[PDB]
């Protein structure tokens, strides 16, 4: 759905907070508080 | 075995990478889609074909 600058990709899976596209949803979470994204 | 009943025609087949069974096959090639921009298309666009 286009690109992320700013959000690092976890191997990890989480229920959807932010929608961002095909499958992809970014969280801010802690494992320093960050903005992470994942499937 | 399911008493007889086979679902293997609706039962997903993992060989192919998409795991999606027969009929499931036969219904989205049986839709022509319009192609739309959901994959991203600016790289077709530019380069002149
Ligand atoms: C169910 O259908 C598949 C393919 O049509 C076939 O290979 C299988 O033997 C069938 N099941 C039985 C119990 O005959």
């Amino acid at each position: 759905a286009g690109c992320l600058i700013g959000a690092e990709y976890v191997n990890n899976s989480y229920e959807c907070d932010i929608p961002i596209g095909a499958g992809i949803c970014a969280s801010y979470q802690t494992q320093s508080q960050s903005i992470i994204a994942y499937t | 075995y399911f008493g007889g009943f086979n679902f293997s025609q609706i039962l997903p087949d993992p060989s192919k990478p998409s795991k999606r069974s027969f009929i499931e096959d036969l219904l989205f090639n049986k839709v022509t889609l319009a192609d739309a921009g959901f994959i991203k298309q600016y790289g077709d666009c530019l380069g002149d074909i």
